[PDB]
RNA sequence: GCUUGACUGCGAGCGUGACGGCGCGAGCAGGUGCGAAAGCAGGUCAUAGUGAUCCGGUGGUUCUGAAUGGAAGGGCCAUC
RNA sequence: CUUUAAUGUUUGAUGUUCUAACGUUGACCCGUAAUCCGGGUUGCGGACAGUGUCUGGUGGGUAGUUUGACUGGGGCGGUCU
RNA sequence: AAUUCCUUGUCGGGUAAGUUCCGACCUGCACGAAUGGCGUAAUGAUGGCCAGGCUGUCUCCACCCGAGACUCAGUGAAAUUGAACUCGCUGUGAAGAUGCAGUGUACCCGCGGCAAGACGGAAAGACCCCGUGAACCUUUACUAUAGCUUGACACUGAACAU
RNA sequence: GUUUAUUAAAAACACAGCACUGUGCAAACACGAAAGUGGACGUAUACGGUGUGACGCCUGCCCGGUGCCGGAAGGUUAAUU
RNA sequence: AGGACCGAACCGACUAAUGUUGAAAAAUUAGCGGAUGACUUGUGGCUGGGGGUGAAAGGCCAAUCAAACCGGGAGAUAGCU
RNA sequence: UUUUGUAUAAUGGGUCAGCGACUUAUAUUCUGUAGCAAGGUUAACCGAAUAGGGGAGCCGAAGGGAAACCGAGUCUUAACU
RNA sequence: CCAUAGGUUAAUGAGGCGAACCGGGGGAACUGAAACAUCUAAGUACCCCGAGGAAAAGAAAUCAACCGAGAUUCCCCCAG
């Protein structure tokens, strides 16, 4: 296994985040997706970040 | 006492 | 001498109203990301101790 | 034996540890040294087996005062 | 009163069966032994705190 | 040798037969591929597991050009 | 072609396991996407792609805070 | 800023000249009828050596142990999800 | 070859016939130079081989002298032992029968003898395996440690030179 | 010559000899928490350790590995600050 | 002169027979080796158990030795019989 | 006795007599039984003392939740039919 | 050189023995963990020193929690 797990952090500043994986050889650009944020009870854009 | 007789096989 | 409770078991089982013991589900510590959300959601709520293990739990918990 | 004549420090026992915390019995001995102390009243040098911590108290307490306490314990010189 | 003749019904074994841990003097496994596996009160994780 | 391996049996097959009364949500058959197809008042899971969408009796029937076997629930 | 339902809280009722557990699930709530709509979407035709607990790390959290106010630490949530 | 050179500021590194700690299993005197010990005198060495605490390295010299199971006996081979 | 598996290698010597011995060969499975190599007089309750002498070692045992064994008197053990009214054969059967089946044989009981059997006696098997047994020993197994060694600080102060 | 007292006396051990190495004498080393003692009342023509094993003729090539010895510029690195 | 020769005492213990619930818990008989030496022996002394001592066999250390004997931990433990 | 299985030629026992192995303490659960009963009961200790006193405490009558908290409800969730 | 060390007398005291209990100086392993290192056994066994009829401890630089308690020792609870 060489694919590495990443976290998608909401832009709303609630601090909620999702986690997923992404291929590092391809798709260098950051991942942007519209996902539901339980804190604000709305679907917002989640931005890629680093798991630490 | 004694000394374990060695008439045993292998 | 007084019986000594198994302290490791006392930190994971609580006696309920009808004499049962509740525990949290396993498999939700550090490999949970690859598990489906439905699986994680079902593991979050508290669970009942099975009938087969009831005797073992009571032996470990004589004062509660 | 390895006993300080001023402070009374004597060997004590403890454990050698390790990165695995394995404990083995050991001994801690005082930093004893044979020194010739100048006593003004007798204008003489008297040799004492003292620890390094004992040396510090001699300056603070005075050479005569410390010897007076030793005489209360009672010993040869 | 086990081990007091055939008629008693508990003779020659004392109700302990045949050559197990329960038949040994002072024999038997400790509480929570699951045959070798870590018992259920150790498979499961700790939770909560005491107030 | 380099063989002698297998997996635990997954206990597939028909769980409730023809004419049996079932509760809503009860799975009737677990299968690999659509051996049976979902009919009236019967749902199909993500693994083609057919489950009851209503209470009633299990009925097997054969209809359609493909001569397939269908499972339906008659909710009285 | 357009998109992120690879949604969040839940879940009637079942399946399979000695158990730990694993699997299936209509429907409900909140917010979505694609459709003109009926409707479909809680990842991938399905069945392998995996590792319990302890310990430690990270984020969040009016849960706790050993005189009191904090804090440390612990708990919970997310997660390594 | 680089190549630096000098200049001012600081810890150390050896070498040396010391003695006063310390060493002397150098000489001499006394305790003393004494190849011990102690004291004195002197010489030599000397801020070392040596020892204590802490610390890195080394260390079968000496310890406490581990070194799996299945298996047409066992080992070997193979296997363990 | 104390080293050669194939192997009783091949050749020569010795014997009537020599898988050993002696001499060579080299194809050294898998010799080799101070974990020494090759030789070496003497020495050896040293190993192997050969010859002479010598003999009951043997062909092949015979006789004789003593001490037992045997008989009598006296004293008087031991290991072992579930109980026995304790035969052969064939078959059966925890799969090798005094004890089962069938069948045969056999009056009761000593004494001197021989050891085929009683899976004879001795000793909770030393081989094999097992136990999450024990012990010693080995090492670049693990974790330590005495010891050795390094530096800091303390015992331990003051000038000078770089 | 020595050896398994009580199944092995040997080709085993020892052996004189040989070589390497350590050791400057408060010697190395060894026994001792230490003092001390042995080494040795000896001083490298001495002592310890190691291997070889009279004598005769001789003992070739490899320092990569593992040890040992020497070097210390650089890299890395403890306690301490 | 000689760790020289032959050979008693003395010492060793190579072969064979006997004995093997011994005459004897290691001997006897007939032979055998050494027999002025690294000989043998008497009487004392010293070295103590992870230690001693060992011309080295894991030998010996009170008929016991790959860790003596005695007491204690101790009714160690024994998934075995 | 041990076994799938023993007349077994598998273990045990020469015989008799005596002795010889599921106990004790504390705690806990279950059953039986007795007492009291939404209550039950004391412990140490006091005490002429198996009485009586001592209710310190313990269990039960209320739970849910990690907890704060709420409460015949409570937790889960923004909220649950 | 005084001194000091040392030396000679004279007074007192101590020496040893003894069961357990007590304080202190040292201090295991078997075992348990179904192995085994941390841990357990256990500061137990044992050794050594000292004391008494008891010993030890003891008169708050203690606890409490904004109310208060008031040396030490021992018992029952708190509490597995
Ligand atoms: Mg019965
Ligand atoms: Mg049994
Ligand atoms: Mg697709
Ligand atoms: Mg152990
Ligand atoms: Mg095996
Ligand atoms: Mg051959
Ligand atoms: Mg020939
Ligand atoms: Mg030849
Ligand atoms: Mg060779
Ligand atoms: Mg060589
Ligand atoms: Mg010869
Ligand atoms: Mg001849
Ligand atoms: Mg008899
Ligand atoms: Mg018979
Ligand atoms: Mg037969
Ligand atoms: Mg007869
Ligand atoms: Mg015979
Ligand atoms: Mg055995
Ligand atoms: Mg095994
Ligand atoms: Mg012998
Ligand atoms: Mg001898
Ligand atoms: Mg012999
Ligand atoms: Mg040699
Ligand atoms: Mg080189
Ligand atoms: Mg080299
Ligand atoms: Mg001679
Ligand atoms: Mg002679
Ligand atoms: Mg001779
Ligand atoms: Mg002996
Ligand atoms: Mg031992
Ligand atoms: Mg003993
Ligand atoms: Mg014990
Ligand atoms: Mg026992
Ligand atoms: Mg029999
Ligand atoms: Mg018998
Ligand atoms: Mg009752
Ligand atoms: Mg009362
Ligand atoms: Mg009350
Ligand atoms: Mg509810
Ligand atoms: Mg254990
Ligand atoms: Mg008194």
């Amino acid at each position: 296994g060489i694919r590495e797990k990443i976290k998608l952090v909401s832009s709303a500043g609630t601090g909620h985040f999702y986690t997923t994986t992404k291929n590092k050889r391809t798709k260098p650009e950051k991942l942007e997706l519209k996902k539901f944020d339980p804190v604000v009870r709305q679907h917002v854009i989640y931005k890629e970040a680093k798991i630490k | 006492a004694a000394a374990v007789r060695n008439a045993r096989w292998a | 001498p007084k019986i000594k409770t198994v302290r490791g078991a006392a930190k994971r089982f609580k006696k309920t109203g009808k004499g049962g013991f509740k525990h949290k589900h396993a498999n939700l510590r550090h490999i949970l990301t690859k598990k489906a959300t439905k699986r994680k959601r079902h593991l979050r709520p508290k669970a009942m101790v099975s009938k087969g293990d009831l005797g073992l739990v009571i032996a470990c918990l004589p004062y509660a | 034996s390895r006993v300080c004549q001023v402070t009374g420090k004597r060997p004590v026992t403890g454990n050698n540890r390790s990165h695995a915390l394995n404990a083995t019995k050991r001994r801690f001995l005082p930093n004893l040294h044979s020194h010739r102390f100048w006593v003004e009243s007798e204008k003489r040098f008297v040799t004492l087996r003292v620890s390094a911590k004992g040396m510090r108290v001699i300056d603070k307490k005075g050479i005569d005062t410390v010897l007076a306490e030793l005489r209360a314990r009672g010993e040869k010189y | 009163r086990l081990g007091r003749g055939i008629g008693s019904g508990l003779g020659k074994t004392g109700g302990r069966g045949h050559k197990g841990q329960k038949s040994r003097s002072g024999g038997g496994v400790r509480r929570g032994f699951e045959g070798g596996q870590m018992p259920l009160y150790r498979r499961l994780p700790k939770f909560g705190f005491t107030s | 040798t380099r063989n002698g391996r297998d997996s635990e049996a997954k206990r597939l097959g028909v769980k409730r037969f023809g004419g049996e009364s079932v509760l809503a949500g009860s799975i009737i058959v677990r299968q690999r591929g659509t051996k049976f197809h979902a009919g009236a008042n019967v749902g199909c899971g993500r693994d083609h597991t057919l489950f009851a969408k209503a209470d009633g009796k299990v009925k097997f029937e054969v209809k359609g050009p493909k001569n397939r076997k269908f499972i339906s629930i008659e909710a009285e």
